[PDB]
């Protein structure tokens, strides 16, 4: 079942690319929500 | 006398033979271009 795994690998490479992505776009927002004046990052 | 006799006809084309010889042969294109590829069934799986 390995080699049928690879028929459907390459829709899985870039769902982890986009996962890779919205994870950098999700901390850049967490990195501005820092300085806005909210006590749940301390 | 065929009047009240000869039983009833069909009105039968034989399209099946002729569906399963289309089918058989798109196993046979399917598996020629598996074979010049390299690319196996047992090695799409």
């Amino acid at each position: 079942t390995l080699q049928s795994s690879h028929i459907t690998e390459w829709l899985f490479t870039i769902h982890d690319d986009v996962k890779k992505r919205a994870l950098e776009c999700f901390l850049e927002t967490a990195k501005v929500a820092l300085k806005g004046r909210n006590k749940k990052f301390q | 006398g065929a009047l009240n006799n000869a039983g009833k006809g069909m009105i039968e084309t034989n399209i099946g033979n002729y569906i399963q010889q289309q089918i058989n042969l798109l196993e046979f294109i399917k598996m020629e271009m598996a074979d010049v590829a390299g690319i196996s069934k047992q090695r799409e799986g």
